[PDB]
């Protein structure tokens, strides 16, 4: 009979595990502040770290990897990406991206890329974002003028990949799983999520965020279901159209960019010789450009996933990162590497 | 040449200090009857040893030491046991009712009435030095008396001797081998009221040796001789600069400008390495860069913390044994690159170097093995405020409902020293967050 | 990767590597507290013998 | 650190008696007072309880208190009758009639001077005494009426010390009287303010064990008194022998009572059987935390546990015994406190009970107990509503005021578990 905690109410794939866990018959939860519990679902901010691995004769393991952020935010992805020598300055799928403080800051060297892109004739179009509201600008001073009203600017995909029929913008999310010894398990379904209004190179159509297609889009729901497509019908896509397949032209590249990013940071967060052991879900976004082509966009240390992969996900969290270290009584790929 | 008095406070503080002064005699050669043979000069010297060792005209060595208890059942081993020829009556303090577990109790009611006492037996030893350093102090957090009277005690040092430095040896609470549950109570106030009195203190979390007793050793259930034993190896790599000819921490004042820019952060971090079992037949030696490394893992710390989620304010590595510069160096390179090591940006990333060719002395029979190569790593890191916060949010449940209050209350202690030393740590933790994150 | 100041002798040696450069209260208010503290303490006892001897 | 023990009434000097029978054993001491013993241990501690005397004589530090001498006449007659200090033998004639009012106002207060002379006879050759420890009834009137006199001019002239009781509650089942539980009510309030530790033992919890456990079908006072002397022997194992854990009286009071009213614990014990097998430590940790091995019949899942203090004694993996208190807290965390990090501690002897390979005695301050004041409270109430056999008690002068006064004492005691059970 294992325990465990919880600390995060507002977390939907952990909601479920929680669900789990109790079906199984061989975990019990606790008071969200009882100190005598073998597994935390801990909060998203602020988690207490320093108190975990100190209770005699208890196992105990949690659902969050300390140091983590370092790749799940906007400014900090940037400075790991190009101070980090793995990742290398020039890194060939990352956008060249900058980061800027409100009136360190890369004001100047931002606008000395701008200004090549200006100078010699060439796409000038950037898009500046933070962590906490999105401005399109091909012009520096708009974007600028926009920030001082931490942000991040980076060069914007101008020509993406676009789904037919519709002309429209997406983005693919991928669900990854990093158990306690640090075994990078890519989940096999992953989801692209659409825009149902075609691009326009001259911002509904830009952003591919769920939240802005179901209140701002128009043709929300037109193409596929909840603007979400699956593997299983974006791959035939790529077959009927581009005579290639999803594992060829993308996954590929996705797989080399996750392992890229988890191995870089593994000797910071590592729990291997730890008092307490670390898992962590991440939520892997990307885009993808017409010459087939995959971009990093953004890591979620707190993902969601998509309604219809509820059940199987949290099942396999169970079975490789929890039942691994706790056992009772594959739907993921293993990317392999070099401890 | 100039003296340094060790001052034993409590039980851990007696008994710690009992293995300390035996592992002294040992390196030193001195015998238990306090003769030193390879001592030429008979009755006295200003050599390294004699910051530690007083000698007197029959040639014994005399350790430069004070016991105090408030109750007499430890103090009297000490004088019966194999080294009671060491010290004299003077040196051996002891009253008859412990202070039960209760700070107010060690530092009100009972350290009151033996204050006045121990300082006189201190000022005894004082006088004979030509040239007194300042005191190294031995107790436990959870005691009444380790955390009670040695604040009581650290209070008049600094009116007695304002101008000497002071270093603990802190025994940091744990349930693993603790007896008592207001062990949070008694750590965060001798905390508050000592911390202004202290240049330098090294914290040594009982959760920690144990589990190293345990993981390295093969002890089932460690004991408080296997604790010590430890403990005194980690105690005698830090003492060793002042006991031996050298030129890296010579003096209690380069503990406080090597390893404490700030003075309320004063608590370096100590990583030991290597702990063999003696009952292994033959293990492998390690070499430079194998025990190198090892000091930046947290299992082999006293005090288990994340150095990597924290910030680097100083380094000094302590070897005993065969060891060179150009190994040292060539394992620092490979670390550099392989570890998450940062430091303050008003601090320079480096590292002070020690090494003494004598290899670790270990007790015969013992459960430590000899080693060809040692090293102590003392680092000032923002990391070991963890062991504060465990620490003050045990003593936040237990405060929320005054649970046991009353015993401190009933000693003529005021309930608002609780909230104010509970301050004094909320601050603490508050510096060790600004220097450490971003 | 700069060593400076190193120091030989017959017992060791020791020197420092480098990697990178950067980027009380007097006696008399003591025995008052104390002082106060037993002052607490007897008028505690106090009103107990004071209970008592109702 | 020297104990001062006084046994006072029936109950208190017919148990008193056996536990000085049972620790003789333990410590090699025979009916004379000689020491015939095999191992150190036995002496390491042995000034605790008893005092050392001419010959190498051990008298044990107990005082016999009495206002019949008819109990006391037969522990004088008993196996260890020889081995007590004459002069510790006080007693009267006229006896208490199971009265509160006789033992504490008026047969009482004409004893209790000469008692007090003995406890200074003792207590001015302690090198350093811990305190008194206390055996007696609350139902009765010597041991209850007399006893917290005792206790309260005790505290008058040694308020710096440790005071411990083991006390023995009424309960219908094993009855001697119904004004039992007026006794017992005024009792419990002297002992809420003049006692920093108290083992509740109840009669019930101890017939109920005799009965259902070790199949006694018609227990009597000496079988329910069995249990009492090993629960005794363990409750003070820690304080009779070398150890670090609650090793003194002030230790286990600091250890066991975060409010000073609620020092009233649950004592329990294991194993209880009707005997040759070997008992593993797994079992050990199982039965000493059940409900059915302990003596103050309250259901522990009632109520939350404050503190803890358990106590292995024999030849056992140490290792083993660390594990399996681990086990019971982290499988069953929800009846522990949470505001009162390791509220558990542990202590192991090497000397085993006599007749056992190893015993574990179990100590705890829960809240459950106020289901032990509950109803010794109703009881209280269903006579004092009609003022019922209250005649008995205003013929010795008190008056009713003094009984809705300990009916609100106990009541108060109640809430104010109940307020720690949330
Ligand atoms: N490492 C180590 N810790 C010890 C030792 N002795 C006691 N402790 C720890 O110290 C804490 C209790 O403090 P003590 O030193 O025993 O008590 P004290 O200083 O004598 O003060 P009193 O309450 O008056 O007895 C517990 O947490 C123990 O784990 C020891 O020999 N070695
Ligand atoms: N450099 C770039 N080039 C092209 N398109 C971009 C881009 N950066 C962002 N976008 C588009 O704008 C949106 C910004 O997504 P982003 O991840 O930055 O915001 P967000 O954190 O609020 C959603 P989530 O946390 O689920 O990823 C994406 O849907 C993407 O399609
Ligand atoms: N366990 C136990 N309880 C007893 C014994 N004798 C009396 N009692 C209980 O004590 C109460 C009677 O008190 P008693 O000691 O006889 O009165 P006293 O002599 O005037 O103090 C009743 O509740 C009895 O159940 C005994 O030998 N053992
Ligand atoms: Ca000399
Ligand atoms: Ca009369
Ligand atoms: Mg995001
Ligand atoms: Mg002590
Ligand atoms: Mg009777």
């Amino acid at each position: 009979m294992y325990t465990f905690v919880v600390r995060d109410e507002n977390s939907s794939v952990y909601a479920e595990v929680s669900r789990l866990l109790l079906a199984t018959g061989q975990w019990k939860r606790l008071r969200k502040d009882n100190p005598r519990f073998n597994l935390m679902l801990g909060e998203r901010n602020r988690l207490p770290f320093g108190r975990l691995g100190h209770e005699p004769g208890l196992v105990q393991l949690v659902n969050y990897y300390r140091g983590a952020d370092k790749l799940c935010r906007k400014a900090s992805l940037v400075k790991l990406i190009k101070t980090s020598p793995e990742l290398s300055e020039s890194c060939t799928w990352f956008p060249e991206s900058y980061v800027i403080y409100p009136t360190t800051d890369e004001r100047e060297v931002f606008l000395a890329a701008y200004n090549r892109r200006r100078e010699g004739r060439e796409g000038n179009v950037w898009i500046a974002k933070s962590s906490a509201g999105i401005l399109i600008s091909s012009e520096a001073s708009e974007l600028l003028d926009f920030i001082d009203e931490v942000h991040v600017i980076q060069k914007y995909l101008e020509k993406p990949l676009l789904l037919e029929p519709g002309h429209r913008k997406f983005d693919i999310r991928s669900w990854v799983l990093v158990d306690h010894l640090y075994n990078i398990y890519l989940y096999r379904e992953g989801v692209l999520r659409t825009s149902s209004e075609p691009y326009n190179s001259a911002k509904t159509c830009h952003l591919t965020n769920h939240c802005i297609q179901k209140e701002y889009s128009k043709n929300y729901g037109r193409y596929e279901e909840g603007n979400e497509m699956f593997f299983e019908e974006f791959n035939q896509y790529l077959m009927d159209a581009l005579n290639t397949t999803l594992e060829n032209s993308i996954l590929l590249q996705i797989k080399h960019i996750i392992r890229s990013c988890l191995m870089c940071i593994e000797p910071a967060i590592s729990t291997k010789h730890l008092h307490y052991q670390s898992f962590q879900l991440f939520g892997f976004d990307f885009m993808v450009d017409e010459e087939l082509k995959v971009w990093l966009i953004e890591v979620n240390g707190a993902p969601a996933c998509a309604q219809k992969l509820y059940a199987e996900l949290c099942q396999g969290i169970v079975d490789v990162a929890i039942s691994s270290v706790f056992p009772l009584a594959s739907i993921f790929i293993k990317l392999h590497h070099h401890h | 040449m100039r003296e340094c008095i060790s001052i034993h406070v409590g039980q851990a503080g007696v008994q710690i200090g009992n293995a300390c002064w035996e592992l002294y005699c040992l390196e030193h050669g001195i015998q238990p009857d306090g003769q030193m043979p390879s001592d030429k000069t008979i009755g006295g010297g200003d050599d390294s040893f004699n910051t530690f060792f007083s000698e007197t005209g029959a040639g014994k060595h005399v350790p430069r030491a004070v016991f105090v208890d408030l109750e007499p059942t430890v103090i009297d081993e000490v004088r019966t046991g194999t080294y009671r020829q060491l010290f004299h009556p003077e040196q051996l303090i002891t009253g008859k009712e412990d202070a039960a577990n209760n700070y107010a109790r060690g530092h009100y009611t009972i350290g009151k009435e033996i204050i006045d006492l121990v300082l006189d037996r201190i000022r005894k030893l004082a006088d004979q030095c030509t040239g007194l350093q300042g005191f190294l102090v031995f107790h436990s957090f959870g005691g009444g008396t380790g955390s009670g009277f040695t604040s009581l005690l650290m209070e008049r040092l600094s009116v007695d001797y304002g101008k000497k430095s002071k270093l603990e040896f802190s025994i940091y609470p744990a349930p693993q081998v603790s007896t008592a549950v207001v062990e949070p109570y008694n750590s965060i106030l001798t905390t508050h009221t000592t911390l202004e009195h202290s240049d330098c203190a090294f914290m040594v979390d009982n959760e920690a040796i144990y589990d190293i007793c345990r993981r390295n050793l093969d002890i089932e259930r460690p004991t408080y001789t296997n604790l010590n034993r430890l403990i005194s190896q980690i105690v005698s790599s830090i003492t060793a600069s002042l006991r031996f000819d050298g030129a890296l921490n010579v003096d209690l004042t380069e503990f406080q400008t090597n390893l404490v820019p700030y003075p309320r952060i004063h608590f370096p971090l100590a990583t030991y390495a290597p702990v063999i079992s003696a009952e292994k037949a033959y293990h492998e030696q390690l070499s430079v860069a194998e025990i190198t490394n090892a000091c930046f893992e947290p299992a082999n710390q006293m005090v288990k913390c994340d150095p990597r989620h924290g910030k680097y304010m100083a380094c000094c590595l302590l070897y005993r044994g065969d060891v060179v510069p150009k190994d040292v160096n060539a394992a620092i390179a490979t670390i550099k690159t392989k570890r998450s090591i940062q430091f303050v940006d008003w601090c320079p990333t480096g590292f002070k170097v020690g090494i003494n060719y004598q290899p670790p002395t270990v007790v015969p029979g013992g459960d430590l093995a000899k080693v060809q190569r040692a090293v102590c790593m003392l680092s000032n890191t923002t990391a070991i405020a963890e062991a504060w916060a465990r620490l003050d949010h045990k003593f936040d449940l237990m405060y929320a409902k005054r649970a046991f209050v009353h015993w401190y209350v009933g000693e003529g202690m005021e309930e608002g020293e609780f909230s104010e030393a509970r301050e004094d740590m909320a601050a603490l933790e508050k510096d060790y967050e600004e220097v450490g994150v971003d | 990767m700069e060593v400076i100041e190193l120091n030989k002798c017959t017992s060791g040696q020791s020197f420092e590597v480098i990697l990178k450069p950067p980027s009380d209260p007097s006696l008399e208010e003591i025995q008052k507290k104390l002082e106060a503290a037993e002052e607490r303490r007897k008028y505690q006892e106090a009103e107990l013998l004071k209970h008592l001897a109702e | 650190r020297e104990i001062v023990h006084i046994q006072a009434g029936q109950c208190g000097n017919q148990i008193g008696a056996k536990f000085w029978e049972v620790i003789s054993d333990e410590h090699g001491i025979d009916p004379t007072g000689s020491y015939h013993g095999d191992s150190d241990l036995q002496l390491e501690r042995i000034n605790v309880y008893y005092n050392e005397a001419t010959g190498n004589k051990y008298v044990p530090r107990a005082i016999l208190v009495d206002l019949e001498p008819g109990t006391m006449d037969s522990v004088r007659s008993g196996p260890f009758g020889q081995i007590f200090r004459p002069d510790n033998f006080v007693f009267g004639q006229s006896g208490a009639g199971n009265n509160w009012a006789k033992g504490h106002y008026t047969e009482g207060a004409e004893l209790v001077d000469s008692v007090l002379d003995v406890v200074r006879k003792e207590s001015e050759s302690c090198d350093c005494l811990q305190g008194f420890q206390l055996t007696h009834s609350l139902g009765g009137g010597t041991g209850s009426g007399m006893g917290t006199l005792l206790i309260s001019k005790i505290r008058e002239e040694y308020p710096d010390r440790i005071m411990n009781t083991f006390s023995v509650m009424p309960s219908p089942k094993v009855s001697d009287t119904v004004v039992e539980p007026y006794n017992a009510t005024l009792s419990v309030h002297q002992l809420v303010e003049n006692t920093d530790e108290t083992y509740c033992i109840d009669n019930e919890a101890l017939y109920d064990i005799c009965f259902r456990t070790l199949k006694l079908t018609t227990p009597t006072y000496g079988d329910l008194n069995h249990l009492v002397s090993a629960t005794m022997s363990g409750v003070t194992t820690c304080l009779r022998f070398p150890g670090q854990l609650n090793a003194d009286l002030r230790k286990l009071a600091v250890n066991m009572v975060p409010f000073p009213r609620l020092h009233f614990f649950m004592p329990g014990f294991a194993p209880l059987t009707s005997q040759y097998r070997a008992l593993t430590v797994p079992e050990l940790t199982q039965q000493m935390f059940d409900s059915k091995n302990m003596m103050a019949a309250c259901d522990p899942r009632h109520g939350r546990y404050l503190t803890v203090a358990a106590i292995f004694r024999g030849r056992m993996s140490m290792k083993e015994v660390d594990e399996q208190m681990l086990n019971v807290q982290n499988k069953n965390s929800s009846y522990f406190v949470e505001w009162i990090p390791n509220n558990v501690k542990t202590a192991v002897c090497d000397i085993p009970p006599r007749g056992l390979k190893m015993s574990a005695t179990f100590i705890g301050n829960s809240t459950a107990i106020q289901e032990l004041f509950k109803r010794i409270s109703e009881q209280f109430t269903a006579m004092f509503r009609r003022k019922a056999f209250l005649h008995w008690y205003t013929g010795e002068g008190m008056d009713e005021m003094e009984f809705t006064e300990a009916e609100s004492n106990m009541n108060d005691l109640v809430s104010e578990y109940q307020q720690y059970q949330d």
